[PDB]
Formats: structure tokens, sequence, C-alpha cells
């Protein structure tokens, strides 16, 4: 579901990066269920 | 003995092992070393909650998350979240003890061990300044930095004002010189010399003084690139010699002050500023506290002759002929020599570990190649094949990853593929077969594939000491096209955009054209390609110089049929945005005319109104922004402290209940002053 895309959306080609400079960690898959299982209804 | 004053020693001191050992253990004033220790400990204390990730620990290391990690060794695994908080607490205590000089050696080890464990836990967080912090901690572990300006001298006065061996300063100066010189030598690369690495940096307002006498391109080339290279190559030589120390000090101070504002590198610039005074006399703080007014000279510790110590040997013509070099002295000299040799060798040892050699040599973090390469990723496609049925499927790029660095390295890609093969059975996929399709551009250049898209990475062979077979070579024979590419880019309107692509022979590219791009076309520049329309099943061949229009909301395929790589480009214009803008502009003029006589306009005008409030911020005094900055820092510090307290109480006592944890976490996110 949230881990899969369509063939149409995967083929859209038309849609810089330095590795010396050092935050969507909460947008991990299934993050909220685990966070509420560990910390309660926060 | 002009040499004796130029380098501080003679050529006869380096003729025999005993003479070298005697020279490298000469007593010295430990004041400068103590001041550097204090500053480094303070900076590390302030850096732990921000850059190391203490304030995001509960997000990164949640106990029940599905995540792929990238450690250097696959046998290394993280601990439960509570034990991770304990590790960070021990690291913080070690950093504080290092800063204060209290229980110096134990505090040094307590900082060093968890720090290196955390560093080795994740390869995607490696950079040059974290590696430098680790090296500095390792170096300071073996030094006598608590002989001055410390609380071990307010508790036992026998380690007070005691001398240190010579190699204590020699190793640190060698480390700084090595960093500077190897960075300069790495910047002897064609991309840096020609001015491709940092071509947008000169547009910053901090460079405005230089633009009074020079153009924009000359400012970009002469100042940012050539000036930086010259400074890197000459900083160590200027700082070492006494005649040119002040000028080099001014240059490095300006360089680091400017870099602290141009980039976001954490605390590296301040560490470099604090390390620069290690080249001065070892007694400079004594002179500094002497130069202060006499009204502030009765509260500081009394300035007396430093007492002798056993860590350094004393050689005199009258006070005894000499002493045999003990084990400690030879151990120190050997450590200095071997450590400097290893530090020289390591950035140039890429010819042994060939399994980490991509387009760029080795893993990033320990070669002092800062800001030389820049990457741009255009498209990533991941496709699996079900091993039980045979269906083809497509994954979201980076479902279980917490970073994006895996797109550039074969070892990280192999780790990620193994992760996916393990994790996909939980999502109803049996024995996955995974292929990757990644297009990257480095310092401009045409976009091209970095890996082979026909290879199943799960069974692909990787070895630390073997060259990887499925890594595509970089097409370095098309670099002289960059000027023409820039000309083509600038020769366009402000509504049309271009994408440049180079493809290897034998490979094709399947592309879905979106429905929002009604006016899109492809033009060939080199080689020869065959373009296929999937709906109509039509093959048409393009020769160098001719173009073709492509349909929208359809599929098409580009086959490379030449024996050599072929280059083409995509030209497109987003039609929907055109109509949207040209109706919003008409509506605004209609509003003006109605004055003289829509949710989209609402959103756009709100966004520009808050941007005009940002213009007010520009007019707003800098003290308001400073207050906001201080408040944000205070928030992150308070949150980290409260989370650590919660986890430590859970460890020591036990988890109370879900509701109590919810209340505590709600309190921890209170945003004190907003
Ligand atoms: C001649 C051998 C190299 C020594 C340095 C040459 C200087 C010329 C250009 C180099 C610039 C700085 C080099 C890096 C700094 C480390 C050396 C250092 O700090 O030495 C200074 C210090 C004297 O300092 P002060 O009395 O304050 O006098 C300061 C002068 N106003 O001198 C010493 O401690 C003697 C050091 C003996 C050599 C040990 C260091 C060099 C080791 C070489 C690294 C490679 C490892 C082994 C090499 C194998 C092959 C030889
Ligand atoms: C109520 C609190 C209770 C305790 C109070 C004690 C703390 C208050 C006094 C100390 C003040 C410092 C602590 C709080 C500072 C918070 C600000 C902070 O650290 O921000 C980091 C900030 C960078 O900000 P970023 O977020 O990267 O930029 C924005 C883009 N992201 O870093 C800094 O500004 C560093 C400031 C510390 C500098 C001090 C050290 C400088 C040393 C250089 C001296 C040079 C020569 C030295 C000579 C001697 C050498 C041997
Ligand atoms: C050991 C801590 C050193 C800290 C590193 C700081 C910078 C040092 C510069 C080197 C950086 C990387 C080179 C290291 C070479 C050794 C790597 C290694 O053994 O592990 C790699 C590899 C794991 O591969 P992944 O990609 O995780 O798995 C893919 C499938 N999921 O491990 C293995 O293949 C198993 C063990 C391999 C052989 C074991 C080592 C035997 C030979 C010893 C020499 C190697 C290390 C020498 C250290 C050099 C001194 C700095
Ligand atoms: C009455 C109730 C609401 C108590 C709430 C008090 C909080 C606002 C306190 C409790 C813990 C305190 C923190 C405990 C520890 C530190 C470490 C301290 O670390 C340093 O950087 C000081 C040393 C240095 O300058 O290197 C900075 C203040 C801070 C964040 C404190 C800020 C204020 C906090 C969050
Ligand atoms: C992009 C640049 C450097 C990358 C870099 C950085 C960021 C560092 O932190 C380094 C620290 C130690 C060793 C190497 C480092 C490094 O490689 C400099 C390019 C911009 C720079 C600000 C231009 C400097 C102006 C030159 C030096 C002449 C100006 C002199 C006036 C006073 C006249
Ligand atoms: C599709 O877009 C291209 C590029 O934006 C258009 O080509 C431009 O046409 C105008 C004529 O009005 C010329 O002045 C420009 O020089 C052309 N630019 C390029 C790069 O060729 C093209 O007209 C558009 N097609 C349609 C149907 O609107
Ligand atoms: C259009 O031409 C391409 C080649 O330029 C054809 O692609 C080949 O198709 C065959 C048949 O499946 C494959 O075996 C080849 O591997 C493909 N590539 C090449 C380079 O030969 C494509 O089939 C043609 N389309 C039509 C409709 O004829
Ligand atoms: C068991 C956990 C907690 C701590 C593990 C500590 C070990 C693995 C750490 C402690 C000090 C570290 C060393 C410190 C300095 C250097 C020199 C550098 O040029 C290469 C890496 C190297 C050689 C480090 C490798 C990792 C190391 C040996
Ligand atoms: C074109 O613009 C619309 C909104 O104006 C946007 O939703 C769409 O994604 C754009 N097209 C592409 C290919 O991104």
């Amino acid at each position: 579901g949230a881990a899969f895309v369509s063939k149409q959306e995967g083929s859209e080609v038309v849609k810089p990066d330095p590795l010396e400079p050092r935050d969507e960690l909460a947008d991990h898959i299934g993050f909220q269920e685990a966070y509420r299982r560990f910390y309660g209804p926060v | 003995s002009r040499i004796g004053k130029l380098l501080g020693f003679e050529w006869t001191d380096l003729s025999s092992w005993r003479r070298l050992v005697t020279l490298l253990n000469r007593p010295t004033d430990p004041a400068s070393l103590a001041v550097f220790r204090f500053l480094f400990g303070f900076l590390m204390v302030l850096d732990i909650p921000q850059e190391r990730g203490l304030s995001s620990l509960d997000r990164k290391y949640l106990d029940g998350l599905d995540v792929c990690r990238f450690p250097l060794l696959d046998a290394l695994r993280p601990l439960p979240l509570d034990w991770m908080y304990l590790v960070y607490t021990i690291m913080f205590l070690g950093a504080l003890g290092m800063m204060l000089g209290l229980c110096y050696r134990i505090s040094c080890v307590l900082f060093l061990l968890p720090y290196w464990y955390v560093f080795l836990l994740d390869k995607t967080s490696w950079n040059n300044h974290s590696y430098l912090y680790g090296l500095l901690a390792f170096q300071l572990t073996f030094m006598d930095a608590n002989h001055y300006w410390s609380v071990d001298g307010l508790l036992n006065a026998h380690r007070r004002n005691a001398h240190v061996p010579l190699w204590n300063y020699a190793v640190l100066r060698g480390q700084i010189f090595i960093v500077y010189f190897i960075a300069g030598v790495k910047k002897l690369d064609a991309d840096w010399v020609e001015g491709y690495s940092m071509e947008y940096l000169s547009r910053h307002w901090l460079f405005s003084p230089f633009k009074l006498l020079l153009s924009e391109e000359l400012t970009s080339l002469l100042v940012v690139h050539w000036g930086g290279l010259l400074l890197d190559l000459s900083a160590g030589f200027l700082l070492f010699f006494d005649v040119s120390r002040s000028i080099g000090l001014f240059f490095v101070s300006y360089f680091h002050c400017m870099n602290s504002q141009l980039f976001s590198i954490g605390m590296f610039s301040y560490v470099m500023l604090a390390s620069s005074p290690l080249f001065c006399s070892p007694e400079w703080p004594r002179k500094l506290v002497s130069y202060c007014p006499r009204r502030l000279q009765q509260l500081l510790p009394l300035k007396a002759a430093p007492q002798p110590s056993v860590s350094c040997v004393y050689k005199r013509s009258r006070g005894k002929s000499g002493q045999k070099p003990g084990l400690r002295h030879q151990l120190g000299a050997a450590f200095t020599l071997l450590y400097l040799l290893e530090q020289l060798f390591l950035p140039y040892s890429h010819f042994l570990t060939q399994g980490y050699n991509n387009w760029t040599n080795g893993l990033y973090g320990y070669s002092w190649d800062m800001m030389v390469h820049s990457r741009s990723h255009q498209h990533v496609k991941i496709t699996y094949r079900d091993g039980r049925t045979g269906e083809l499927g497509y994954l979201n790029p980076g479902v279980f990853t917490q970073s994006r660095r895996w797109k550039d390295h074969a070892d990280m890609l192999k780790q990620y593929a193994t992760c996916l093969s393990r994790l996909l059975p939980k999502y109803n996929v049996t024995e996955p077969q995974i292929y990757f399709d990644i297009w990257v551009s480095i310092n401009d250049r045409f976009q091209q594939r970095i890996f082979d898209p026909r290879v199943d990475i799960v069974q692909a062979a990787w070895s630390p000491f073997q060259r990887t077979s499925w890594v595509q070579p970089l097409l370095m024979d098309l670099s002289p096209w960059r000027a023409k590419l820039q000309e083509i880019k600038s020769s366009l309107d402000n509504h049309t955009e271009v994408v440049f692509i180079a493809d290897f022979p034998g490979l094709h590219l399947e592309n879905f054209v979106s429905e929002d791009l009604g006016n899109t076309s492809i033009q060939l520049l080199q080689g020869e390609v065959t373009v296929e329309l999937v709906a109509e099943q039509k093959n048409q061949t393009l020769r160098e110089g001719e173009k073709m229009q492509l349909p929208a909301g359809e599929y098409h395929k580009v086959y490379t049929t030449s024996p050599s790589p072929s280059c083409y480009m995509y030209v497109y214009v987003n039609t929907t945005e055109l109509a949207l803008e040209q109706d919003l502009a008409y509506l605004q003029e209609l509003k003006e005319k109605v004055e003289n006589g829509t949710p989209l306009v609402q959103t756009f005008l709100r966004r520009q109104q808050r941007l005009q409030e940002i213009e007010r911020r520009r007019n707003t005094p800098f003290h308001e922004r400073f207050f906001r900055f201080l408040l944000r820092k205070l928030y992150v510090f308070r949150r980290s402290f409260l989370m650590t307290c919660i986890s430590l109480r859970n460890l020591i006592l036990g988890r109370p209940s879900l509701e109590q944890l919810a209340q505590e976490v709600t309190y921890a996110n209170l945003r004190p002053f907003e």
C-alpha cells in the first residue's frame, strides 16, 4: 500500500547535493503506531 | 644555527634514535594545550544535542520500526532506545569531564568509546568534521592536558603547572597541517581549477566588496576557487613560521568566519579557529593574562615558574649529563611517528579497498575532499519480481531508509537490497528479485546511469577488495559539452525547461509523459537513437540535429542503437501552470479595475503576504531574529534533557504506565516561549 507505487508513477522521468552539510523522521512507514505503542496516546 | 631558530631544532637531533627520542620529549609549557582542551570540550558539549542527534533519538531509534541501516560491519547492531539514551548520557558526561579537566583520563575514555560506537553504527552520517572530532578525542586521550586551567589542579597541586613532552604539540600541529595540505592537494582537480564545483557561491551578499572591482565570473573563479586553493596550500606554511604568523592568522580567521556564515557545517569552523592558536608560543595565555590591567590580576591564579614533571625528560649540560630513555618516552615517539605516517597514508589508500570505489574514490568522510563534488539525481526506479508467481512490481524509493546516500555506493545498495529481500515477505512477496535504475549528474554533465539496471542485486557479487562489476563507468569524454549545455539552457524562455541525457549502447529508457505537459519534445545531439511510441507501436529513428514531438499521457521508449554513447535532450513546458498564471494575472488586474471603477488567489496572495512579512523581517531589527534563534536552541536543549530524564527513569525504576508516559511526553514538547 504505502510501500508500493504504480507503473505509471514509477516511469515519470520528469517530475544539488553536498555530503558535508548534516528531518522527516516521523514520516517513516508505520511510525505512528509504534510511537503510540511505546509512548502512549501522545 | 639559523636552522635552529627557523624550525626550533637542529639537524644533529635527527641523526640517531636516542637523539630523536630525547628531542621529542623536551619539557614545554602546557597552557596552550589546556586552553585548547577547554574550548574543544565546550564545543563538543554544545554539539552533542544538535548534530549528533540526541534531540531526535526517539524518532531515529524507535523500538518497533521497520528500517534498513547501513553499518560498516553487519555484526554491529543498535541497542534498545533506553540503552541508547544511557549511551548518550555517558558520552555527555565524558565531554563535560573533558571540558572541566576532572578525572581526565576516565572522562576521555567515557567520551571516546560511545562516540566511536555511534560513528561506526551508521555510514550515511560520515563526514570530515565528525571524523576530525573522533581523531582529536583519540589524540587527547594520551596527552597531559590537565596540568593547567583545570579542577584536577584545585584538588591535588602536584599536577599543577607541570611540563609536558614535546610531541604533545607536534602531533596536533601535524594533524592540522595534514588536514590543510591534503585538502589543498585534493582541490588540484580539474573541476575545481576550472570553476565548476562552487559556481553559485559568489552571488552571496558577503562577496559584494569583491564585485566592485571584478565581474561575477571573475569573482567566482579568482576568489572562491583559486583563492581557496591557495589558502589551503599555504595555511600550514604561513602558520608554522614566526615571520608570517600574523598574516596567516588574519587570513585563516577571515576564512573561517566567512565559512561559518556561508554554510551549515555545525561547529567545524569554531574548532578550526580554536585550533589555530596551537601554532603560537606554548606560553601565550600567560602573556595574555599579563597584558590585562593590574586591577584584574589579583583574582587569577598566581603566575609562577612551572614545576617539573616526570612525563618529560630534562637534558642539561650542568644539571646531570642525562637519563636513559624510559619506555614511556620511546612509546610516545613511536606513537607520534606511526600516527603521522598512518594519517598521511590513509587518504591515499584507495588502491587496496576497491569495493568502495564508485565514480569517486572510497567512502566519504576521511579523505578531506570537502565540497569538490556535487550530485543531482533525476530519477530512481526500483522494481521487484515475485519469485513464486512472476508478477512485476514497483517500490517507493526509500521506504525503509532514513537517508538518501545509498544511491551513490554499491556496498550501501547491496545492504539495502538484502534488507528488502528480508522485509518484503512481511508484505506478501516471496523471494524478491530486485533491480535498480538510478540516474545521476555530477558537476553538471549529462545524466547517466551509475549501476547496471539488468542485474539482480540480491545475488550480485560484492567484495571489499574487488572492483564492482555492475558499476557503470563515468562518461568523462563528454565533459567539454558543458559550455554548450549552459548556452542552450540560457537560450530558452522562462516557461520552458530542458533535461540532458546520455545513454550507453544496448540500453533503453521507458518514460511516461505526464498529462500536464502538452508541449514536450526530444532533440538528438550525438549518436543515434530509435524512439518508440508504445500506444501506436511505431518506431522512428532520429539523427543528430533533428527533433520530434511526443504525446502527453502516454508511454514512449528510447533505444540507443549506436556503437558509442548517444546524447539527447528533453524540452517541455508545463501547460497547466501557464493557464493558471495567465488567469490569476488577469483576475488581479480585474480586481484593480473594479477598485478603480477564488481559493487559488487566496492561497497565492497569502503566501506572498507572508513573504512580505519576511520583507518586514528584513526591515525588522536583527535582535528579533536573534531572540528567535535563542528560543529555538533553548527548546531543543530542554526537550533533549527531558527525554533523557524520562528514559533514564524508565531504565532505573521501570515503565509506569501508558497514560503517565503520554503526560510526560506532552510536557516535554511544551515550546517554552513562542
Ligand atoms: C624536518 C622534518 C619535519 C619537521 C617540520 C618541518 C617544517 C617545514 C614545513 C612543515 C610545516 C609544519 C609541519 C607540521 C608540524 C609538525 C612539526 C612540528 O610541530 O615541529 C615543531 C617542533 C619545534 O617547535 P618549537 O620549538 O615551538 O619551534 C617552532 C618554530 N617557531 O619541532 C619538533 O618537535 C621536532 C619534530 C621532529 C619530527 C617529527 C614530526 C614530523 C614527522 C614526520 C611525519 C611523517 C611520519 C614519519 C616520516 C617517515 C619518513 C621520515
Ligand atoms: C539557562 C541556561 C543554564 C546554563 C547557562 C549556560 C549557557 C549560556 C552561556 C553559553 C552560551 C552558549 C550556549 C547556548 C548557545 C546556543 C546557540 C548555538 O549553540 O548555536 C549553534 C551555532 C551555529 O548555529 P546553527 O544552528 O549551525 O546555524 C543556524 C543554521 N542551522 O554555533 C555557534 O554560534 C557557536 C557559538 C559558540 C562559540 C564559542 C567558541 C568560539 C571559540 C573561537 C575562539 C577563537 C580563538 C580562541 C583562542 C584560544 C584557542 C586555544
Ligand atoms: C574498524 C574501524 C575503523 C574505522 C573506519 C574509519 C575510516 C577507515 C577507512 C576505511 C573505511 C572502510 C574500509 C574498511 C575495510 C574493511 C571493511 C569490512 O571488513 O567490512 C565490509 C564487509 C561488510 O559488507 P557490507 O557492505 O556491510 O555487506 C554487504 C551485504 N549486506 O565485511 C565483510 O565482508 C566481512 C569481513 C571482511 C574481512 C574482514 C577483515 C579482514 C582484513 C582486515 C583488514 C580490513 C580492515 C583494516 C583497517 C584499516 C585501518 C583503518
Ligand atoms: C518548574 C518546572 C517547570 C521545571 C522546568 C525546568 C526546565 C526549564 C529545566 C529542567 C532541565 C533544565 C536543563 C538542564 C540542563 C541543561 C544543560 C545546560 O548545558 C550547558 O550547555 C551548560 C554548560 C555549557 O555552557 O557548556 C544548558 C541548560 C539546560 C538545557 C537546562 C535548561 C532548563 C531545563 C530544561
Ligand atoms: C568552498 C570553500 C571551502 C571548502 C572548505 C571548507 C568549507 C572548510 O571549512 C575548510 C576548512 C579547512 C580546510 C579546508 C576547508 C575547505 O576546503 C572555500 C571557498 C569560499 C571562501 C570563503 C573564499 C575565501 C576568500 C579567499 C581565501 C581570498 C580572500 C582574502 C581577502 C581577505 C582579501
Ligand atoms: C513548445 O515550446 C517551445 C519552446 O518553449 C516553443 O518554441 C518556441 O516558439 C517561439 C515562437 O512563439 C519562438 O520564439 C521560440 O524561439 C521557440 N523556442 C524554442 C526553444 O524552440 C513552441 O512554439 C511550443 N509549441 C507550442 C505548440 O506552443
Ligand atoms: C523498435 O526498435 C527497437 C530497437 O531499436 C526494438 O527493440 C528490440 O526488440 C527486440 C524484440 O523484443 C529485442 O529482442 C531487442 O532486445 C530490442 N532492442 C534492440 C536494441 O534490438 C523494438 O522491438 C522495435 N519496435 C517495433 C515495434 O518494431
Ligand atoms: C566497543 C565500543 C563501545 C567502542 C569501540 C572502540 C574502537 C572500535 C574505536 C576506539 C578508537 C578508534 C580508533 C581511533 C582512531 C583511529 C585512527 C583513524 O585514522 C582510523 C580509525 C581509528 C583506528 C579508530 C578505529 C575505531 C577505534 C579503534
Ligand atoms: C505542472 O503544474 C501543476 C500545478 O500548476 C503541477 O501539479 C504539476 O505537477 C506540474 N507538472 C509536473 C510534470 O510536475
